């Protein structure tokens, strides 16, 4: 059973350097090449480079040679990817893969590069056969944020939208559609959790 | 047809048992060999117009075999591994299949049944099931008639392809009289005839080349 | 760099029909193309190597072809477990390039239910004013919204994001919000959501004062 378990999620300031690792199991690392790939939701997949820990040689995409240095420890079955001169364009998920008659990926490491300080979200309730409610979260960092409705009892009819960072701060909002006979006959409260700051906030959607 | 050559059979066994440990981790050796063997077994298998590749002679098969062992040795002698090894190994098996298809096309171009007259038997190897059978080129026995004129020696029957046919034991020929009767002048492994001190009494002939179990190979009439 | 382009950004299908992803190379790759499947959140999984050869674990319904410049990955009998994004990858020359993706969504038909929300008292006191609009449960993912303040179309300040295709409803949902300043809000007294879509010949509009 071949498995690749790589490093945990990293969050760093611009200019710093991270060294994300990747431990291989089920095969000796020296008998193969090992590659690194970055993924972003807007620009797609990008091939970074490879390494053979047998000879220590590494090839790169020339546009990433100034930033990436793919090293490996042949005795620990671990491949490393170091990214220097870190900028905001480096915020992505980074995968390590084995590639010799088959490709075996790791679970991926999330790299977030931002000089933002941890700030809790300010949540504002949004009031207007069925009626749609909502609550906007704004100005938090870092992700994620958990948004549930009525302690999770009003599960159906909700779909929270993925956060969009505006000026180094994430913002998102949720929508809950309920029958008009329920609201405001039964109060609907918006529960937002942000474990990064270890803060929670509950807002009752009061009719405007 | 190279899967029928024992040199290729023993080479691929040595390739897996010894050389794959130099380029691939052991967890996918059997998987890679199944891909290698599937490509080799397709050599010469006449799918689809591509009918000439269905079989080749023993001379062609040895050319493809030593061309294949040359490239298989190239793959092992390299130190490339990883995604590049499977890439070069696959370009290799695809390259030799083209080298083979040229030899099979060249075979049918100038070697397969080159006889202008008569019946010829050639030794072929069929690539699908590795079965070697005697192939029969069926052309009319009548190779025309010669008008040789020679008193005070007098009959060439050999054709250029007679030396390449199989099953030819000996050629025997007679003198067909005006009574339409035949008298065996001579029979031997010699492909010609020479009778010294010819006279005006020797003024029709007919040659007969006989196979083992495929009938008469060639017959040739003569007017002296 | 070789530019692989999958023309169809993502294409619809049914629960049983066959689907065929394509991608074009700007140069001759010559049968050095792989295909990957990536469900959201996880790492991709390799399906095909050298354009036609498939790995062991991949189901036989997946199959690829193509040579030189044009390559096509065809899924013969899709199931719900095959709904994901598919990438083609050229490894004929350095650097390896990946091209765009292609998500195999399932066809549906739904008109968006639009909802406009004026900024509440809390946000107004904090010195900001964000007017949100919600577009929920509509299939054709391509939908165009336009904010028109006092009838004049506003360009800046609007940012929107789509959800992923709901597995239960097979529909998409989008939300456009116009992040505005406090003072710049009360200056105008009219705000509308003009959402142009393909489900209706005329757009669905919502407004307030
Ligand atoms: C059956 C028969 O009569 N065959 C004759 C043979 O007797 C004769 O000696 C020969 C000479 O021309 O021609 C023939
Ligand atoms: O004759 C016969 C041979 C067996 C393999 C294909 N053709
Ligand atoms: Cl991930």
């Amino acid at each position: 059973e071949v498995q690749l378990q790589q490093s945990g999620a990293e969050l760093v300031k611009p200019g710093a350097s991270v060294k994300l690792s990747c431990t291989a199991s089920g095969f000796n690392i020296k008998d193969t090449y090992m590659h690194w790939v970055k993924q972003r939701p807007e620009q797609g997949l990008e091939w970074i480079g490879r390494i053979d820990p047998a000879n220590g040689n590494s090839k790169y995409d020339p546009k990433f040679q100034g930033k990436a240095t793919i090293t490996a420890d042949t005795s620990s079955n671990t491949a490393y990817l170091q990214l220097s001169s870190l900028t905001s364009e480096d915020t992505a998920v980074y995968y390590c893969a084995r590639w010799d008659y088959g490709v075996y990926w790791g679970q991926g490491t999330t790299l977030t590069v931002s000089s933002a300080k941890t700030t809790p979200p300010s949540v504002y309730p949004l009031a207007p056969s069925m009626v749609t409610l909502g609550c906007l979260v704004k100005g938090y960092f870092p992700e994620p944020v958990t948004v549930t409705w009525n302690s999770g009892s009003l599960s159906s009819g909700v779909h929270t939208f993925p956060a969009v960072l505006q000026s180094d701060l994430y913002t998102l909002s949720s929508s809950v559609t309920v029958p008009s006979s329920t609201w405001p006959s039964e109060t609907v409260t918006c529960n937002v959790a942000h474990p990064a700051s270890s803060t929670k906030v509950d807002k009752k959607i009061v009719p405007r | 047809c190279i899967k029928c050559d024992q040199f290729v059979t023993d080479a691929l066994k040595t390739f897996e048992n010894t050389y794959l440990n130099d380029h691939l981790p052991h967890d996918i050796h059997k998987n890679v060999m199944r891909m290698v063997n599937h490509e080799v077994s397709s050599f010469g298998v006449v799918t689809s117009e591509d009918s000439y590749l269905g079989a080749v002679d023993e001379n062609t098969l040895e050319q493809a075999t030593w061309s294949f062992l040359k490239d298989l040795k190239r793959i092992t002698d390299s130190d490339l591994k990883g995604e590049l090894f499977i890439k070069e190994l696959l370009w290799m098996l695809r390259h030799q299949k083209d080298i083979f298809n040229n030899l099979a096309r060249q075979f049918q171009k100038e070697v397969l049944c080159p006889n202008k007259c008569g019946v010829m038997s050639q030794t072929l190897i069929w690539c699908l099931k590795c079965e070697k059978q005697l192939h029969i080129c069926r052309k009319s026995l009548d190779c025309g008639e010669r008008h040789i004129e020679v008193r005070s020696d007098l009959l060439d029957c050999l054709l250029s392809w007679h030396r390449a046919s199989k099953g030819l034991t000996d050629y025997s020929f007679y003198r067909v009289w005006e009574n339409s009767s035949e008298t065996l002048i001579a029979k031997g492994k010699e492909p010609y005839l020479t009778k010294s001190m010819v006279g005006p009494e020797d003024a029709n002939y007919r040659c007969v080349l006989d196979t083992i179990n495929q009938g008469h190979a060639t017959v040739i009439r003569y007017d002296v | 760099d070789i530019v692989l382009t999958q023309s169809q950004k993502f294409m619809s299908t049914s629960v049983g029909d066959r689907v065929s992803v394509t991608c074009k190379a700007s140069q001759n790759v010559d049968t050095n193309v792989a295909w990957y499947q990536q469900k959201p959140g996880q790492s991709p999984k390799a399906l095909i190597y050298s354009a036609s050869y498939r790995y062991s674990g991949v189901p036989d319904r997946f199959t690829g072809s193509g040579s030189g410049t044009d390559f096509t990955l065809t899924i013969s009998n899709v199931q719900s477990e095959d709904l994901a994004e598919y990438f083609c990858q050229q490894y004929n020359s350095y650097p390896y390039t990946f091209g765009g993706g292609t998500k195999l969504e399932i066809k549906a038909d739904a008109a968006p239910t639009v909802s406009i929300f004026p900024p509440s008292s809390e946000q107004l006191t904090s010195g900001g004013a964000s007017v949100v609009c919600f577009l929920n449960n509509f299939y054709p993912k391509d939908i165009n919204v336009k904010w028109k303040i006092d009838g004049s179309e506003r360009q800046n300040g609007v940012l929107n994001s789509w959800t992923d295709q709901d597995s239960k409803d097979s529909t998409y949902s989008m939300s456009s919000t116009l992040t505005l300043t406090k003072d710049e809000y009360e200056r105008h007294n009219s705000y509308t959501c003009e959402a142009t879509h393909k489900t209706s010949t005329s757009p669905i509009v919502k407004s307030f004062n």
